[PDB]
């Protein structure tokens, strides 16, 4: 309720070394986690190198788009605010996709619940990998622009005709930990394995 | 605390919860012992409030159970800084020590930061935000922490100081404070007494830390919390709406817009308002906000779970 | 005798100093630390200490003064450089040969040791003289002959006067005697900052401030003891004014006055002014500095010193118009001289005004702003000097709202207003037209009337010309350029022209280095004069656009004749310039 | 020849202060010993004294004084640091005792700190460049040998790691132009855990005969917080003008300085000034930069680079917008850029040196400095024009050179900014980089760019 | 509106937005009004 | 149509929404710098007064036994 | 009083007045006499004042209390009480009507806000002093008609 101009606010961020900052907002809005991935910051990023390397090389680059993809539409969210959708291209509506996907379902979690109560390392990286493998494998096929449209016409294309693999994305949080490592990580490989055919047999037809 | 500021109900409503305070358990709760035999404080009240309590409890049949202590605003000022004190010790001994239920009713806690606001000033202490003493915290939370149940004992005391901000903020160092120490805040906005809505009570600044305590299968419905978690995201989020479509026109606005702004006026208009003298069934509640949610397709309700859509989303 | 009993910082108290006065400076410690009386409580005093206090033993010894801060006065003023307590930075380093500046200095202002050439008017040893009378003059260098003027509150009948010869300050060159007491007086005259000097009548300003730019000499024409405004903060446009007035102005002497600004611009500065060199209108060349004073106080100084400068600078120009001169002094940066008054009124705990200077800045300012003016000297013979002030302002963020701002505009008679855009836009003189005033020229008319009665109705038509060149901009914004009339485009091309060639000079150009009135005024002519003769033949604007190419070339030479040619012949091709145009918008009609 | 008196004459303790009862004849700015009761050590500093009395605040604390077993054993002195050419290669701690498991500096001379000014009359105006490695730096917002540039951050965002970058890999442009350069490094109030990050990097850096590294933590008392940028002012003060030796000195997060002189004004009883901010922070601010500058007399140099943290990301802040007029540039890091995972979040655009000219031209750095360094400035304004058009024109009315300039802005952010952490770039490489993103438009297109410099790089 | 310290800065967040927003729908109605004039000469 | 409609939504952020922001901005710095800071100082000093008078009135008693 | 922002011709308008002041006349003896005080004036504006009054020969019915931004800030605030105090004397004690002028009346705030900061006095909106309204009430509360004289102010 108070800025960081607070002096206890001001002595902590010039000490503390990872600040959640929870935001009010996001309380509003009943986002129970709460924090706000704009203004948190974690300085131990670059320690903590070794362990991401070790435990999946590929961590660091998916992480840092899913960064870049959060701060491109809390960027355009000002120009959204003034003109609309309507100017929206490929790129731009496919980006806002993926930021509401990974909004409501990286970044909330019920923790009332065994699908939110405690998400283990693994479950997290498997998520995030899919939800940027998606983005990347989207924002390919729009950049393609075969069948003479491409573009949000085959935004529009794997929205609707490829829509499945979009819902068991936005489902995938609720993957029950209980059953162990062997079969989430199956599941999501094979959810993987479905999404790399699509985009390709989208691309089959060109669009 | 219920927040106010001066010319907001705050008064009428804190009657209509003392005269329609109740347990809800299984809507089953004589209860001598149930009833909550209110004490009431008043400390700076103009005389017309005070006028009305009075005539307010004798009405309702309470004379015999409540309690007064008033301090008024010609009284003289220093006893408004021990009012609340005699009114909390009152309520332990009628409570802790004889096994009744009771409700307490502080009125204008910024009349009693005033009363210490000019006792620091008069011995020339150390200032603190808006001169206000160093120390109102302690005294807030000395006057707010002896509330609650007790392990050894039968007896319980709620209390609701209402509070009264100066200029109609938060920021300011009592409603902050209290803020910090009291485990909710109910919230009177300007904005629904100019619209003419008899409770004026913003349900998106409200908060209540124990919510999740007192709902539950075992004494409420199974969707209490879904109900509630999705209205309060379909308000803030058709806020939003109504905001950008203050600029965009209402032309621009989509179909879900459409909807988010038929939502915002069937909950402002036909659930946020009440009967000064009517009450509601908390399931008889919990009907109106499932009309008020099924404006909705099953698909917009993200917050509400399955389970409890079936079960609710047709009745 | 003295000595200190409490250092808590800057401030100390001393005892023992029943006799001191307020605002007395005094000598603290055996580092003879240098600090100004503030309160004089009980028999004990209270001093400020500008230089760091750090190390003061209680119990050493405090030596008094007895006279406020004042600065020495008299020959070797010129050309020195000099700290904002008035401690002369090159002797300094001369004699400590170091760079830093040592923790109590106690170098004169002025070396007393050196020897100047003295001699003194047609006065007799029994005559009677006053208070600023001219008994003598001083060669201090070559062509800037320093006369030598009695002290004021200082009278009496003449009793030795010292014969034609070489002399050095520390020599009693006069002495006097008004009662049957006698005093001798030296070459040297102390004079306290905060007093002003004496003065016989303020007359009224009557000669403008020939800058050498033809922007500020015609469109916002400044005079002789006038205050004037500069909003520099970017652009070396006060850089560029100040060598302007340096090197061409009209004053016979120039005080430049820098406080707390960045330390090494004045690096910069003080490395320039020796660079620049002026001609002689006899053909003669000089340097600069042998007419220039600098008074430079970087940050790194005392905050007092850093409020004292401009004091120093005001009483040092004050001395120089006492024989006459005309002087200008230029305030480096007065947003640093508040920015200092305010720490020391911190220090103070003076209660804070708006934006948390204190309350008497505006008031201080405006003190210190009245002194610039054109006056009667004191004292016989008669003769008449100026002091004009062209201190600057450094708005933060450009917003004229803080009170230093305020206060200035509110004061200053003449607001010249420097643009960032134009610097962006790439224009030399950045002189914003749009924002740029002349409280002046009302008073200045009847000088502008004697040498030409056409030149102010001239001024009037540029002025309109350019209140229509905005009007046009947004006519072209929002139609464009097809809706205007043929006058309508004749005036928006005489518009663009005068921005273009006139308004704007070149300053590194050697033809337009500087600007006489003469061709500014032939000028101005030739352009208002052919736009006139222009506008009134509404003729398609296209046919006499590509009719009058000549006729433009002309107008766009009239600024890129050298002034090499002098005023008699560059007159003469103007004037044939202007009738040719003339006879080509006319025949053609 | 003097042993100085050691009273017990406490008669006084509260908070950090200690006050003396009858010391005969003190200094204002005096150093005392303190020998607690229980037999350990403190060291404090004398702040006002009056008659026969001498406040003492005390480093480390005063918990355990007791006012009848504590001696208060003066000095006579006033801080004379110990300054030695052997000074260098080795890591201080806040009030210089080393903690490099090294010996005490064994000294050439003692310098009193909080040294003398420069006269101006002998100062001279800064020239030649001074090489960075980062390209953003030596490219758009030039360096000169002499300045004193800002280098404006907030927290969370990554301000030590360009600190370490800039400590590396500083090093002297004039080497094709036909070693005297020295880093002292001051760190104020560090967190505890880049201690060990400034600990690593001076400790495998490749080139320590170069870097001291002064360190602070925020643990370590306040005073020594005050004392600790100005023990290395002066070091550099004597490496560069007593040694005739090219110096740079960053300053680490001045905005905790100008706390710790906040904090010990409070405790002299003195009414807080602006903002809460003593109003004398601007002459101590004055008096910690202006010690730099070039002297004519003297071949050595000092050029800060002070890194500063602008709270709640604005300049309004007091410290911020007080340093602003002092200094002569402003280096801003983005919040947005670190989001946007451009290791370097340096905003170019807003960024800007007020005397980069004089790092710009022919016998130092390349004749075309400044004319790369216009175009890349008006061309990424374009970009970002251009990207906000397409925002909102939906991106197929643009022209080709709009697409042109979208991808120079694209390039130039992924590949020209986004330096790695030790891709060292020497200035020269660094303009062939720029020449490279240039040389995409057609020759007549870079307008900004003056003749006989297109036809000498536009074809590679 | 109550004034804050943190008030002042959403105050000036907004007049920042307002600011950029404003250059963008100058900027996009001078290319609707190039066009229109583009639509207007061909009709003629 | 168009144009129109971006025009007038261009206008009225001219004119109203910046022009009614900017004044608020105003008020809202005056009302904490005008008010806040000042009422600080203000307060600050009055107890520096209270500190100078109690040990003012301490010399004094002191003196007079 | 006349509400005119720095810069604004307000001082021409107001010699235009004093000069060209005069009843409705719908008497010379009784006529306006003009009381004209000078709070915090430019040296030029002072000379524009003297030789504006000198020439429209009305001198004989005007008194100038001239007081320059020279003078001490303190003898500013004496000013006003010394202009209406004669002009109490002229109007009541002598019968002529009295049009009473201050110009700069800001200056005069500037030189109590100086002066009430040099005590330390409590401070208003704006580092005012808190009786800046009982100050301006007693230099404005006075003019008015009373009833047994014939004198107005």
């Amino acid at each position: 309720g108070g800025d960081f101009s607070d002096p206890v606010t001001s002595a902590t961020l010039s000490i503390v070394q990872v600040f959640w900052g929870l935001d009010k907002k996001l309380a509003q809005r009943k986002h129970f986690p709460s924090v706000n991935w704009l203004i948190s910051y974690s300085k131990y990023s670059t320690a903590l190198e070794s362990f991401y390397e070790q435990f999946d090389p590929d961590f660091i680059n998916i992480r840092t788009k899913a960064r870049e993809v959060l701060q491109r539409e809390d960027d355009l969210n000002e120009i959204v605010q003034l003109v609309g959708k309507d100017a929206l291209a490929e790129g731009d509506k496919i980006t806002l996709e993926t930021a509401k996907l990974l909004r409501e379902d990286y970044l909330a979690q019920n923790a009332f619940t065994p699908y939110d109560k405690f998400c283990p390392f693994y479950k997290s990286v498997w998520m995030m990998r899919n939800i940027i493998h998606f983005y990347n494998l989207a924002n390919q096929a729009v950049e393609k622009g075969a069948g003479m449209d491409g573009q949000k016409i085959t935004y529009t294309l794997i929205k609707h005709r490829l829509g499945d693999l979009f819902y068991r994305l936005v489902s995938q949080k609720f993957e029950d930990p209980a059953e162990g490592e062997p079969a989430l990580v199956a599941k999501f490989k094979k959810l993987h394995e479905d999404l790399t055919a699509g985009f390709r047999a989208l691309e089959d037809e060109t669009r | 605390p219920l927040f106010s500021a001066a010319g907001l109900p705050h008064n009428e409503i804190a009657a209509q919860i003392c005269r329609q305070a109740g347990l809800v358990k299984r809507l089953e709760k004589d209860g001598e012992e149930d009833n909550f035999a209110i004490v009431f404080a008043a400390m700076g009240v103009n005389m017309e409030t005070a006028q009305f309590f009075k005539r307010d409890f004798e009405e309702n049949g309470s004379m015999e159970r409540v309690t007064l202590f008033l301090n008024l605003a010609n009284d003289p000022t220093i006893e408004r800084i021990i009012t609340p004190r005699i009114a909390l010790t009152t309520a332990e001994y009628l409570a802790y020590e004889c096994g009744k239920h009771v409700l307490v009713i502080l009125t204008d806690m910024s009349s009693y930061a005033d009363a210490l606001r000019e006792v620091s000033a008069a011995r020339e202490e150390v200032p603190g935000r808006r001169g206000y003493p160093g120390y109102m915290y302690t005294d807030l939370a000395q006057i707010y922490e002896r509330a609650g149940r007790i392990e050894g004992r039968k007896g319980s005391i709620t209390q609701i100081p209402i509070l009264t901000m100066p200029n109609d903020d938060i920021t300011h160092p009592t409603p902050d404070l209290t803020g910090y120490i009291t485990e909710g805040q109910i919230y009177i906005d300007r904005q629904l007494q100019n619209r003419q809505i008899y409770p004026p009570i913003n349900v998106l600044p409200s908060l209540s830390r124990l919510m999740k305590s007192a709902i539950g299968e075992g004494m409420t419905r199974r969707d209490h919390s879904d109900v509630s978690n999705q209205l309060y995201a379909n308000y803030a989020i058709g806020k939003d709406v109504q905001a950008m479509k203050a600029v965009v026109g209402e032309e621009a606005l989509s179909s879900e817009d459409l909807l988010y702004l038929e939502f915002l006026d069937k909950f402002e208009r036909k659930f946020v308002a009440q009967g000064a003298y009517d009450s509601r069934n908390i399931f008889q509640s919990l009907d109106l906000a499932w009309t008020l949610l099924r404006i909705f397709p099953r698909e917009l309700l993200h917050r509400i779970p399955g389970k409890t859509l079936d079960q609710y989303y047709s009745r | 005798y003295g000595y200190v009993r409490k250092v808590s910082g800057p401030v100390v108290i001393a005892d023992g100093m029943n006799g001191a006065a307020m605002y007395e400076l005094v000598r603290v410690g055996h580092d003879n630390l240098i600090g100004e009386i503030i309160r004089l409580e009980g028999d004990s005093a209270t001093i400020q200490v500008y230089e760091e206090t750090a190390g003061l033993m209680v119990n050493d010894p405090v030596l008094r003064t007895h006279k406020p801060l004042s600065v020495e006065l008299g020959p070797g003023i010129l050309g020195n450089i000099f700290d904002g307590i008035q401690r002369p930075l090159k002797t300094i380093a001369i004699r400590s040969g170091d760079v830093y500046i040592p923790r109590g200095v106690s170098v004169p202002a002025l070396d007393k040791d050196t020897l100047w050439e003295f001699q003194p008017k047609k006065i007799g040893e029994g005559d009677l003289l006053t208070g600023g009378d001219l008994y003598a003059t001083v060669f201090e260098n070559s062509l800037m002959q320093h006369h030598v003027a009695l002290p004021p509150d200082a009278m009496g009948k003449v009793t030795y006067v010292a014969p034609a010869g070489q002399y050095s300050l520390k020599d009693t060159v006069l002495e006097l005697e008004f009662q049957g007491v006698k005093k001798s007086f030296t070459m040297l005259q102390a004079w306290p900052v905060r007093t002003p000097r004496p003065v016989s009548s303020k007359l009224a300003a009557d000669t403008p401030l020939l800058t050498g730019q033809r922007v500020l000499d015609a469109l916002f024409p400044s005079v002789l003891g006038g205050t004037c405004a500069i909003p520099g903060a970017f652009g070396c446009g006060k850089t560029v004014i100040s060598q302007a007035l340096s090197k061409y102005s009209n004053s016979d002497t120039v005080v430049y006055v820098g406080c707390g600004e960045r330390g090494n611009e004045m690096a910069e500065v003080l490395m320039d002014f020796p660079q620049l060199t002026m001609t002689l209108p006899d053909g003669r060349e000089e340097s600069v500095m042998k007419r220039t004073t600098l008074v430079a106080n970087t940050s790194n100084m005392p905050v007092a010193a850093r409020e004292a400068s401009i004091y120093t600078g005001i009483t040092i120009a004050e001395y120089f118009r006492d024989m006459g001169y005309n002087v200008s002094m230029m305030a480096d940066s007065t947003s640093r001289w508040a920015e200092a008054l305010r720490e020391i009124s911190g220090r103070l705990a003076e209660m804070p005004a708006d934006s948390g200077y204190p309350a008497y800045l505006a008031a201080r300012l405006a003190s210190f702003y009245e002194r610039a003016g054109k006056v009667k000297c004191l004292g016989g013979p008669e003769r008449t000097g100026s002091v004009t002030i062209v201190g600057a302002v450094s708005p933060p963020g450009g917003d004229f709202s803080d009170p230093v701002t305020s206060a200035t505009l509110s004061i200053v008679q003449v607001f010249w207003g420097l643009d960032k855009k134009l610097a962006q836009r790439k224009h030399f003189p950045s002189v914003n037209w749009l924002i740029s005033y002349s409280k002046y020229s009302t008073a200045l008319e009847s000088f502008y009337e004697q040498f030409d009665p056409d030149f102010i109705n001239i001024r009037t038509k540029a002025r309109e010309v350019l209140q229509r060149e905005d009007d046009l901009n947004e006519i072209v914004q929002l139609v464009g350029k097809d809706a205007l009339a043929e006058g309508d485009k004749i005036t928006l091309e005489t518009a663009k022209l005068l921005r273009e060639d006139y308004l704007a000079q070149n300053a590194f150009t050697p033809y337009d280095k500087f600007c006489p009135f003469y061709k500014s005024v032939w000028m101005m002519r030739n352009i208002i004069h052919f736009y006139n003769l222009a506008n009134q033949a509404v003729i398609t604007y296209t046919l006499i656009k590509h009719r009058l190419g000549d006729l433009f070339y002309r107008l766009v030479s009239q600024k890129f004749e050298d002034p090499a040619e002098g005023e008699p012949a560059l007159v003469a091709k103007f004037k044939k310039l202007h009738e040719d145009l003339t006879a080509g918008f006319r025949a053609l009609e | 020849l003097e042993v100085a008196m050691e009273y017990r004459t406490v008669t006084g303790v509260a908070g950090p202060l200690v006050i003396l009862d009858k010391v005969k004849g003190p200094k204002y700015y005096e150093i005392v010993n303190i020998r607690l009761g229980d037999g350990t050590m403190r060291r404090g500093q004398v702040l006002e004294v009056d008659g026969e009395k001498a406040v003492v605040q005390v480093f480390e604390g005063t918990s355990g004084i007791d006012n009848k077993f504590t001696t208060v054993q003066f000095t006579g002195e006033v801080l004379k640091t110990p300054v030695s050419l052997d000074m260098l290669g080795r890591i201080f701690n806040g009030s210089g005792k080393p903690i490099d498991n090294g010996p005490p500096i064994l000294p050439e001379a003692y310098l009193d700190i909080s040294g003398s000014s420069i006269n101006p009359s002998e100062r001279t105006y800064p020239e030649e460049m001074i090489q960075t490695g980062i390209s953003t730096i030596d490219v758009m917002n030039s360096i000169a040998r002499g300045q004193k540039i800002p280098l404006f951050s907030a927290a969370g965002l990554p301000h030590n790691e360009i600190a370490a970058q800039i400590c590396r890999q500083a090093g002297l442009v004039k080497r094709l132009e036909k070693d005297n350069f020295a880093i002292v490094f001051a760190a104020m109030g560090v967190n505890m855990e880049t201690a060990q990050f400034f600990k690593r990097d001076f400790e495998e850096n490749g080139s320590m005969e170069r870097v001291t590294l002064f360190l602070n933590l925020a643990n370590d008392p306040t005073i020594e917080r005050i004392i600790t940028p100005r023990i290395a002012l002066t070091t550099a003060e004597y490496l560069a003008y007593e040694c005739g030796k090219h110096v740079l000195v960053i300053l680490t997060d001045m905005s905790s300085y100008a706390d710790a002189l906040r904090e010990v004004s409070a405790a002299r009883e003195e009414v807080p000034g602006r903002r809460g901010y003593p109003g004398y922070m601007y002459t101590d601010l004055a008096q910690i930069y202006e010690r730099a500058g070039r002297i004519e007399g003297r071949k050595g140099s000092i050029t800060q680079i002070p890194i500063l943290t602008m709270p709640n990301d604005d300049i309004t802040h007091p410290t911020p917008d007080l340093t602003g007029y002092i200094t002569e540039g402003q280096i801003y890091i983005d919040r947005q850029l670190q989001n946007r995972q451009i290791y370097p979040p340096i905003n170019v655009l807003p960024s800007l040196s007020r005397l980069m000219k004089s790092a710009i031209g022919e016998g130092m750095t390349r004749r075309d400095h400044s004319d790369v360094s216009n175009q890349l400035y008006a061309n990424y304004a374009i970009g970002k024009d251009v990207q906000a058009m397409k925002a909102v024109v939906g991106e197929e009315a643009l022209s080709s050179e709009d697409l042109l300039y979208l991808e120079f802005l694209d390039k130039f952010e992924r590949k020209f900014v986004a330096q790695g952490a030790y891709d060292s770039r020497n200035i020269f490489q660094s303009l062939d980089l720029a020449w490279t993103l240039l040389r995409i438009f057609p020759r007549e297109l870079l307008h900004r760019i003056p003749g006989k410099t297109l036809d000498q790089y536009y074809s590679r | 509106v109550v004034p804050t310290v943190t008030m002042l800065g959403v105050m000036k967040s907004r007049l920042v937005g307002a600011t950029r927003g404003h250059a963008l729908l100058k900027k996009k109605s001078d290319a609707l009004t190039v066009q229109f004039r583009q639509i207007l000469k061909n009709i003629v | 149509l168009t144009l129109d409609e971006a025009i007038k939504t261009t206008n009225r952020r001219v004119n109203a929404l910046e022009n009614v922001v900017k004044p608020r901005l105003e008020n809202t710095i005056t009302y904490i710098k005008g008010e806040l800071d000042e009422l600080e100082r203000e307060d600050f000093f009055r107890l520096k007064k209270i500190q100078g008078y109690k040990k003012r009135e301490i010399e004094r008693q002191l003196a007079s036994s």
